[PDB]
């Protein structure tokens, strides 16, 4: 069925740069959203980025505004998650995660923007580590 | 002496032009505006005249021509026109149980009832009214002509009008069963109404037309002349079966308040290509009537081949025509491919929606589609043959399917029509002197 | 026989007949189509008849007038014109003598209101 | 934000043995909760969708219950392949939400 | 009296009011409403002249003819028609054979006509 | 000895349908176009003269019919067109002197001149011409998912101006002036007539407003009593005076949506807002509907115990009062006439409610919005006549029970046309005479 | 002289093209148009032949009736009206008279048609 | 022993009202809907006729009016709509060779073939069709009235010469008289069935491509004594004008939807310079001299006759307006009107607009599309529209300046010979004539 490979972790200096990549199979990338959520390791998850099938509407969480960038491409089916001035604590499990459903149907601006949405399915996970 | 008397009412007529009114017994054709038919159309034999007719001068065939021409235009404005349709349609193959590449699934935003609110939709579209743009496409008519999207309450059935001249006017009849065509005609009638003229719209074959007496007929107003198209009549119908065995869904999409497009779905069942069935025994025999009449004309001992249309546009290349709403662009290169000296046809053919009626520009209709699998069965009547010349003729002779415009089609079933003003007034050589 | 059913026949016999001729003389795209159609057959009875009443010949199918023949419009016997020869051949023998003939029978006409105007005048 | 509470962090039980979770909101979130596993080292399963309806292919024993601000999931009997991280997700506004996260471990 | 006034009166007295009926015999949406009843009223009025044109009685309200009246249409005689009667039930009596009466009146009339014809050709 | 001779111009009349044109003396019906009538419309009696009449089949009916719903679409041709109007409206109650949430003040993005931009506008709609689509709440116009219709021209008045039908030359028109004349049958005096009297083309449900009164008594009409699904037609010989109103005092609005067009849209209300209501004198209603019962029990039979209950139910459009007056359509809720049961300086208050958007018609696909009016609406007029419908009553005689009708807006000119008749003039006559031609 | 030529001559001479005179009265919106102003030369050149036929002149240019001329509408001597005056001027002298005698000329017609036929009836 | 007699066929006409119908030989001015002309028109002489003529008063003018307004009409509904072009435009100076800085080089968001696409494109519209909204931006004139079409360039604003005829049973009188003033009894009467080629020229303040007098120069009006009505002047000889714009416009097709596109302005190539017109001063000069010598017959002699130009108001009234080649002149004519008489050329400053008004509606505008090359327009001047300003008397000098207001004195001096009639051929006469019984 569905399914979501992910690469692109392993270890970073602190404030340097590093790229995720999630590549997707299964279903039609250029109608569903795209999320990421991180797992640090002893605490829950805490979602921190999303993007539409159109590539635009990059909206992320306020402990990484701008230092990430999500980013998409429908043509190689992948999406990419751009990290820039790392942290410590950005040590986690990183899980690209797909919505529940397509973004057909009425929409004001984006579409799929006026739909409730649950990440049905998660890519196995890639643990990231950014240690001197 | 003699004396000049004025006699009214002579049975005189003079060849002359009028408009002739529709009469006939929910359809693209006005019916509710045409005056019901008589359900006696009265038919007086005419003796001892003969009148010359003309099938390429009779200015029947025009009105007809305009007068349909007309009906279409009327028939398309009191509905949805889908002027906000153009928009970058995002779209891929389909894969689903396929046999033919063609059909493509495009996705694309439209407006909704409410002005601020868009929906992304999607609908299947054939490779022939869609072009790329650049994965991204749009339609053919974007760049032509914003397309009104044909009335979904009203059928495209060609039901028979009956052309009745008005009062002072008269139409002949030639009933002449070896009629030529053009030349003097020695047997006429004078009816009030011509009989049922089905307005059917096709290309390369005359379907549902009318049917010789004895034999198959060859009209042509040049033989000798290649630019000149070569109409034949059957005698005999060959039967034809065309189908849609798609099975098309029908979707409506709120494009705007109160107006909806309808769009296709999706294919359930097995997708597989449109075609068309005719006996390889008929065809073959009435190729043979063909070939036989049209020696008569160019001599014995000569050879004549029948092959495919040279080129052009889809729609003077295939044998295009409407069945139960859709429209079919068929390949006949399976009939005409056979040479003369001295089991079933199946002709692949094709569906397009986006269509450009009357070979016009800047007025194209788009027909939605049809629920349900499409099945229809037609009577080839005639055809509409093209011959190309060459050096000394080289005892050979080559005709084509010719794509010639509706005139000549509609002219198939005027052939034996004609429209003369009645002169009452005349005046003659007596004697007898009016008393002062 | 029906409307125009003695047209193929000889003048003279198709005489008889005048009537059935005389009688056949009377959405919006077959709409103002018909309404044209039928003011044209209007216009033409009505012209038809206003040259039968400058004639002196209104209400009258066949009227006869006291114009002299010219034997230049036609080199041929009185027999022969009515007993072997049609009503088409007759209009296309004298298809351009018409009008000369329409002139001289509308003159007549004026002249004998004249002279009849003059007869009750004087009297 | 509206920040999700899951209890019991760790519950012990054995085979066959009826299980229950619970997770509050601090909003009123209506109904938009679903609910997920995370089998060790595999990628999670959405097992409830709209907190009460039963994702398709998944077994009838799970269930899910509760509005509002307070929600419940219901294994009716732990089989062996049941024990796995459970997660609870809120997405009736953004930003997405979940559990602390709860694993549960054979007695 | 008026139009339509002789409606309930004898056939005798409302033969001398046949003139007064004679003489009344002849934005978008009005425009074509106005015009088409113009036109309508127009063909009816050419119509009935037509046709008293070809009986022989162009330009008279009231005329004798030659077709005899047949006692099959009416065994009835003018003592009660036109003296105890009015049009109305007269018309409704004669629903249907106004037809066999009208074919009766063109045959008659050209059958004059070419009799008058051959009249004057012998003087 | 007998010839038959023909007559020219003879008195004889057959049934038959024309084209009846109009005259009168700018307006939706387009009476600028109408040819003037004359000062003195020639009316002649015809003596010993019966002719049959029929209102059910009279095509005078349905052609005006027809030609109203084709004047009107015309005058709605060239006013401007509302469809961009339809967007998510941010309505919220008017709580402000209130007395009744059937009024909703809703906010929105209206587009302007510039096609480039937005404007942020407001306005006061009606509860019946907005719907919820899920204190601000997102709301929807109820034509919006049917059909965008245009907004009614003010420039253009809805007063219903009486407008003459005539008949053209060779067809002349019957008018019967025999009282007491039912609806179908004989006529004993029949009178011909160039052109029918002024009809006020009104517009009205289940009550004839401002139409023509009846000669000595109130008239009861109906195909056959027997039949329930046939409405009754029913007319009066003393009208009842009926005073509509609303003292809301609205205020008018324009705003530039697009280059040419504006939208009319309803401003704040100035004073307190109250209940539009109709008023009708109890003694005259009282006395009317004792006559109504008095001619229902003659026909009826005696001793029959007549109810009069309110409408059943159905759409808005037939279980009301529909008005047309001044530019507002209200909606009256009858229910305090026709209330009461007969055996063997007050006033009655209607309350009625106000709707924009509209399909009088009762055709769908094809609305119309009626803007606001300055000032308060004094609209005075008249009842002569009623649109009764009789239920099944089952098998008990006893008793017979009247609800309001409506579903034919036909019955409502039928009221007028029942004196009139086209027929068509047949001036060709034969007839037996001694006298024969002379050669 | 064409159409209209004579109207500056005199009666004598203007009465000599009468016949020229009377054979001489016959997108959407302009079809319209044009259709109605082509029924309106129609209407009114059938409205003349109607007052005519109603008359005892139908079918003729020049006819004399039977109703007396009265010296109110006109004292002026033959000679001094025919060769001497334009029926422009006599028309703007009677204008307002015209009404008097179409009524004169419609009562002598009637009055004509039913001894007409009270002679042939007695025959 | 008098008897009445009924004469059918009577020549005897009155004054009556009908709708004539057109007659001609692409074309906004006229279209194939007129019946073709008759070759050999019938100008049948009338002698000893002698008719009240009245151009005031005659409806012709009215009727051509309208239907000179249906054609207009008409003739742009099948072609393109310039609605969705009202947008916020970015508009700066031309400084690229510059006199004359009228011209504005606007810039703005077009909508292209596809609704989702936008498409940024610049045009050069004049001064006179935008108006500010910021200093940067501005808006086109008459958006907060109507939605503007524009013209369809398949028909040409050439007028064609139009013959009026009238339909049966009716005729026309055209006054052979010369030195008619209008009004009053003409002496030489003709009948036709046809009008002469009539120019369905549009201009203001002074008319052009008109026909000419027959002797002299001709001074027409209601009453010279109320200044409240126009005075219409007709020249024995005509005035040569010649006018044209140096700059040659560069057309740019901007496909603003599915099957339609917006002919804008593009680059100037060259040096840009103003429109202007041309008179000659000395045949200027002359035919002030004849309108002052026949202005002084009604007016009396020893009286100033000064001249000045237009008072004030709109630009369609205020300048003079041409109607040639496909751009719409407004021509500045004070130096016309500038002399006052006792007892090499002069070139007219010009300015081109788009957007208009041609017949004084309200939201009826029109987008005129620009044209290729440099365009000559030579014409000559037939006649003027002048409008008296005086008092009491006060001081023996009167002062003329040119008018308008009213477009249909520009076919009213063309129509003045003309007035149709309706034939009465009925007619009573006595007799010594007498039915037999
Ligand atoms: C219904 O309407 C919505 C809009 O409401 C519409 O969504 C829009 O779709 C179009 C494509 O059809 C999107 O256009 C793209 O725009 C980006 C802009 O850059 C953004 O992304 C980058 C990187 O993430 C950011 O840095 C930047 O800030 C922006 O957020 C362009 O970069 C895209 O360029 C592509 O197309 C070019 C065509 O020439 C190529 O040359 C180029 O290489 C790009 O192709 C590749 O790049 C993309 C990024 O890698 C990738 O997504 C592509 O698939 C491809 O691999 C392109 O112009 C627009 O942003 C969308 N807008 C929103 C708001 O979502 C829906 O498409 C429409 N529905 C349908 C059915 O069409
Ligand atoms: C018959 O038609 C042919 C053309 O098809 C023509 O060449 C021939 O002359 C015709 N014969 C006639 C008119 O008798
Ligand atoms: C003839 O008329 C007389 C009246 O004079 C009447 O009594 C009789 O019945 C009539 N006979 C016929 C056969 O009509
Ligand atoms: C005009 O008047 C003169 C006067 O002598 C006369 O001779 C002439 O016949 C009249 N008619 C015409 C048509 O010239
Ligand atoms: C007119 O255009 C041509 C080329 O199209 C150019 O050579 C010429 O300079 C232009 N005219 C002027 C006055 O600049």
């Amino acid at each position: 069925e569905v399914q979501l490979v992910e690469s692109g972790g392993g270890l970073a200096k602190p404030g340097g740069s590093l790229r995720l990549s999630c590549a997707a199979s299964g279903f039609t990338f250029s109608d569903f959203w795209m999320n990421w959520v991180r797992q640090t390791p002893g605490k829950g998850l805490e979602w921190i980025s999303g993007i539409n099938s159109g590539g635009g509407y990059t909206f992320y969480a306020d402990s990484v505004k701008g230092r990430f960038t999500i980013s998409r491409d429908n043509s190689k089916n992948t999406l990419s998650l751009q990290m820039n001035s790392l942290r410590a604590e950005d040590t986690a499990v990183y899980f690209c995660a797909r919505v529940d459903g397509d973004d057909y149907g009425y929409f004001d601006t984006v579409p799929g923007d006026s739909k409730k949405y649950y990440f049905k399915h998660w890519g196995p996970g890639v643990l990231v580590t950014v240690s001197s | 002496n003699l004396w000049v008397t004025v006699y009214y009412g002579v049975p005189v007529w003079k060849d002359a032009e009028t408009t002739l009114f529709c009469a006939s017994d929910h359809n693209v054709w006005a019916t509710h505006a045409c005056v019901p038919t008589d359900p006696n159309p009265q038919e007086i034999h005419l003796e001892n005249v003969t009148e010359e007719f003309n099938m390429w001068k009779n200015n029947m065939v025009e009105q007809m021509h305009t007068d349909i021409i007309s009906l279409w235009d009327q028939s398309l404005k009191p509905c949805v026109k889908l002027t906000p349709l153009c928009v970058t349609l995002q779209c891929t193959n389909v894969t689903n149980n396929i046999t033919d590449g063609e059909l493509k699934n495009c996705s694309f935003n439209m407006t909704t009832e409410l002005r601020d609110k868009k929906q992304k939709v999607y609908s299947l579209f054939y490779r022939l009214d869609v072009v790329q743009i650049n994965k991204e496409y749009r339609l053919i008519n974007c760049n032509t002509s914003a397309c009104t999207q044909a009335c979904p309450k009203v059928s495209f059935e060609p039901i028979p009008i009956h052309y009745c001249a008005p009062a002072g006017f008269a139409i002949l009849k030639c009933k002449d069963k070896k009629f030529n065509g053009t030349g003097p005609c020695p047997s006429v009638s004078t009816v009030q109404c011509t009989h049922g003229i089905k307005p059917v719209v096709s290309t390369q074959l005359l379907l549902n037309g009318s049917l010789a007496e004895e034999e198959v007929m060859i009209r042509s107003e040049n033989i000798t002349n290649n630019a000149k198209n070569i109409l034949v009549q059957f005698n005999t119908p060959v039967q034809i079966n065309c189908t849609r065995p798609n099975n098309n869904t029908r979707k409506s999409i709120r494009i705007g308040p109160g107006q909806a497009f309808y769009a296709t779905g999706d294919i359930i069942g097995d997708i597989r290509q449109a075609h068309c069935n005719v006996s390889k025994a008929t065809w073959n025999e009435t190729l043979g009537k063909v070939v036989k009449q049209l020696r008569k004309h160019f001599g014995n001992n000569t050879i004549i081949r029948f092959a495919n249309s040279s080129g052009g546009d889809l729609e003077v290349t295939t044998h295009s025509f409407n069945c139960g709403g859709e429209f079919f662009y068929c390949n006949t290169s399976g009939l005409f491919n056979s040479t003369w000296i001295s089991d079933s046809i199946t002709l692949p053919c094709r569906i397009k929606q986006i269509i450009n009626m009357w070979q016009r520009i800047g007025q194209c209709m788009y027909a939605p589609p049809i629920q349900g699998v499409i099945r229809c069965v037609s009577n080839i009547t005639g055809l509409i043959l093209t011959r190309d010349g060459g050096s000394t003729n080289s005892t050979t002779e080559t005709f084509r399917p010719g794509g010639g415009d509706m005139r000549d089609n509609w002219r198939s079933e005027l052939y034996k029509y004609k429209v003369v003003k009645i002169e009452p007034l005349g005046v003659a050589p007596t004697r007898c002197k009016r008393r002062v | 026989l029906g409307f125009l059913g003695a047209a193929g026949s000889t003048m003279g016999a198709a005489s008889m007949t005048l009537t059935v001729q005389a009688r056949n003389l009377l959405l919006t795209v077959w709409g103002i189509k018909q309404l044209q159609a039928r003011v044209l057959a209007v216009e033409r009875y009505l012209r038809d008849q206003q040259l039968l009443g400058i004639w002196g010949c209104s209400g009258k199918l066949i009227c006869c007038t006291n114009v002299p023949w010219n034997s230049s419009w036609s080199n041929r016997n009185l027999s022969e014109i009515w007993d072997n020869m049609t009503w088409l051949q007759w209009d296309k023998e004298i298809s351009n003598y018409t009008q000369i003939i329409y002139g001289l029978l509308e003159e007549s006409q004026n002249q004998q209101e004249k002279n009849e105007q003059d007869l009750l005048a004087l009297d | 934000d509206i920040q999700m509470t899951q209890s019991p962090s760790s519950l012990s039980a054995s085979v066959g043995d009826k299980v229950t979770i619970t997770c509050q909101a601090s909003q009123s979130i209506n109904t938009w909760l679903a609910w997920f596993q995370r089998k060790p080292g595999k990628a999670p399963k959405s097992l409830i969708y709209k907190a009460s309806s039963l994702e398709s292919g998944v077994p009838s024993r799970f269930s899910g219950s509760g509005s509002g601000t307070d929600f419940t999931l219901t294994i009716n009997s732990l089989q062996p392949e049941d024990f796995a991280t459970y997660f609870c997700q809120q997405y009736y506004s953004a930003p997405y939400s979940f559990g602390q996260g709860t694993k549960l471990e054979i007695n």
